[PDB]
């Protein structure tokens, strides 16, 4: 029963670089080996069949090699559109098995998050809960501290965040922190402050409002 | 082709892939170019093909994936199956296709000559264990013949005739099979490619001491030229 | 042209049953082998079963064998996956695939996928709250739903650039939230109406929200 060892698990490279991904079968599968690209949000798609044959529509920077046990998939010149997880698959015999996948990401010039804060809707407060949102938009690298303050006091544990997968045109990331609180405890305070920190701002950037906009 | 090896563009320009289009376009059989309008192939390949309107012959093909929508092909006007052909195992497994049009030959789509052997190559596409799938890149294997006398001895309850000729290895491992069927046994003799046998039938594929039986083309020459006119 | 749409996904208690379907179009279905590949949440591609052109020859991953049954009917152009004795390890996006052209077996066509969530917890619709305002950010907050997924568009599809729908967060409560937001021209705020179209299939919940600056 044939096992497929893909490597590395994830990688980062700059646009234009050689990228090379490997896939080892636990036994001789000759050239019965396919490669797939799955773009974020989308269904996987087949790029290479039979180890090196490149399917219709696939651009010429993709290629593959190997037979028997060692396979290689390579992107001659990585583009921002190649952001994706790639997967090998033996078609040698049943069951069909895939590699674990290699996450492929883009290095690029640092961009600063552009930072917005959202109060809670009048509509939500009438259901007694108060969700407060910080948007950090289109930044690189993915690294970003967000730090919430009420009447300048550092909050902790009543906040949750989510980063998008990498934009496939501009290679940026976006992040959304949500401070959650009771209508009650939100009403006990005035100054609602979001403190973003990143390698692309000279210094931390604070966005805020007072209740009563 | 079993236990063979990838071929290359230009190499076996008499090899052709004969496709059916109905119900879906796919490789049926091998053929060998023998003249302007003439592919020679096996008769058992037309098992329930009731009309030539569904065949296409592509030449100058290596990868099957090369064949797209807009690729040029030759249609087939007529199917001439040997008058005495009724079953592969009992011989007469020969057939010709008259084309709609003729081959403007090049380097990679030339004809091959007939006979009247030592350097013998079996080519073709041929099947796999798994979704009855067809090998993509035209395969080849070099194989030597076995005397009908030896062949006969290795098929005790079917009858090898003088109009058959056999050819595997004694250890086994190399053969033409279904998909390769109809495809050529081409031999270079005095440095010249003659078309000597046609992949017809067999018991297993590439099995130790069970060699393929090939329509012994040499014995049908006169038959062929009652029609290459 | 060539297309596979799957359906029957949704929510089912552990131990349950569900028949998945796939409507193939734009090809002669009859002649192609077909497989279901699935993908559990964050992620890994896993082959589940396959069936030959003609419906004989069926084949299964060990983890579903004796539980799942693949079948087709070619006179309706439909592939099925009868899934019984379901179990949380079956929660996944289920893809309908075609097993390739005549010269290779691989998955050369995929549908969009359909989500199966095996869990004994109950469906809840999200509430949808506005996130109000060179350029301006606005959004919706899609809060307190189960299971995943929520779909989100803006202006019925006609607004695409600038949009980030954040992956979902799972709260202390055992319920999901997400935000979808978009950045647009500030000039457009006076003129243009910005609606976010939220659809949480497991609770028949199609809700549409005007987001206005305040």
């Amino acid at each position: 029963d044939i096992q497929m060892t893909q490597s590395p698990s994830s990688l980062s490279a700059s646009v234009g670089d050689r990228v090379t991904i490997t896939c080892q079968a636990s036994q001789d599968i000759s050239n019965y080996l396919n490669w797939y690209q799955q773009k974020p949000g989308k269904a996987p798609k087949l790029l290479i069949y039979d180890a090196s044959n490149l399917e219709t529509g696939v651009p010429s920077r993709f290629s593959g090699s190997g037979s028997g046990t060692d396979f290689t998939f390579t992107i001659s010149s990585l583009q921002p559109e190649d952001i994706a997880t790639y997967y090998c698959q033996q078609a040698n015999s049943f069951p069909v098995t895939f590699g674990g996948g290699t996450k492929v990401e883009i290095k690029r010039t640092v961009a600063a998050p552009s930072v917005f804060i959202f109060p809670p809707s009048d509509e939500q407060l009438k259901s007694g809960t108060a969700s407060v949102v910080c948007l950090l938009n289109n930044f690189y690298s993915r690294e970003a501290k967000v730090q919430w303050k009420v009447d300048n006091a550092l909050q902790s544990g009543n906040s949750q965040e989510s980063v998008t997968e990498q934009d496939s045109k501009d290679s940026t990331y976006s992040l959304s922190s949500t401070l959650t609180l009771s209508k009650a405890d939100y009403e006990k305070h005035k100054v609602y402050a979001c403190e973003v920190t990143h390698q692309g701002l000279s210094s931390p950037v604070t966005k805020s409002f007072n209740r009563g906009e | 082709i079993v236990g063979g090896t990838a071929s290359v563009r230009g190499e076996w320009p008499w090899q052709v892939t004969l496709h059916t289009t109905s119900p879906t376009q796919r490789h049926l059989c091998g053929g060998s170019i023998i003249g302007n309008q003439w592919i020679l192939t096996a008769a058992h390949c037309f098992y329930g093909v009731e009309s030539p309107k569904i065949l296409r012959v592509y030449s100058g093909i290596l990868n099957q994936s090369e064949i797209k929508e807009d690729t040029s092909f030759f249609g087939v006007q007529e199917i001439i199956i040997h008058d005495q052909y009724k079953m592969a195992e009992s011989g007469y497994d020969i057939a010709l296709l008259k084309l709609e049009t003729t081959v403007n030959y090049t380097d990679s789509q030339r004809p091959i000559s007939l006979p009247s052997y030592t350097d013998c190559w079996v080519t073709g596409w041929g099947y796999r264990k798994l979704r009855d799938k067809i090998q993509n890149t035209l395969q080849k294997a070099k194989i030597p013949l076995v005397t009908n006398e030896e062949c006969q001895k290795r098929y005790r309850g079917h009858k090898i005739t003088h109009k058959m000729i056999c050819a595997g290895y004694r250890e086994g491992g190399k053969d033409a099979c279904k998909g390769d069927s109809g495809g050529p046994l081409s031999c270079k003799h005095n440095e010249v490619w003659h078309l000597v046998g046609i992949t017809s039938w067999g018991e297993g594929c590439a099995q130790r001491e069970r060699p393929g039986v090939y329509t012994n083309v040499v014995e049908y020459v006169d038959w062929i030229l009652e029609k290459t006119q | 042209e060539v297309q596979l749409l799957e359906s029957g996904g949704g929510l089912v208690q552990p131990g349950g049953s569900l028949r998945l379907s796939c409507a193939a179009s734009g090809f002669t279905f009859s002649q192609y082998g077909m497989d279901w590949v699935r993908q559990a949440p964050g992620k890994g591609l896993e082959w589940v079963s396959g069936i030959g052109p003609s419906g004989g020859s069926t084949v299964y991953a060990d983890s579903v064998k004796g539980r799942f049954t693949i079948s087709r009917d070619n006179s309706k152009n439909t592939l099925y996956l009868q899934m019984n004795s379901l179990r949380a390890e079956d929660t996944a996006v289920y893809y309908c695939t075609r097993g390739g052209p005549y010269y290779y077996y691989g998955m050369d066509v995929w549908g969009q996928g359909t989500t199966v969530t095996v869990s004994s917890a109950s469906t809840k619709g999200p509430s949808v709250f506005p996130l109000a305002p060179g350029t301006a950010a606005l959004g919706c907050l899609v809060k307190d739903y189960f299971p995943e997924p929520v779909t989100v568009s803006w202006n019925s599809g006609a607004l695409t650039s600038g949009v980030h729908t954040f992956p979902a967060v799972l709260q202390s409560s055992g319920l999901y939230s997400l935000s979808s937001v978009v950045t647009v021209p500030s000039s457009s705020l006076g003129t243009q109406t910005y609606i976010c179209n939220v659809n949480h299939k497991p609770s028949n919940t199609k809700v549409d929200k005007k987001v206005e600056p305040k």
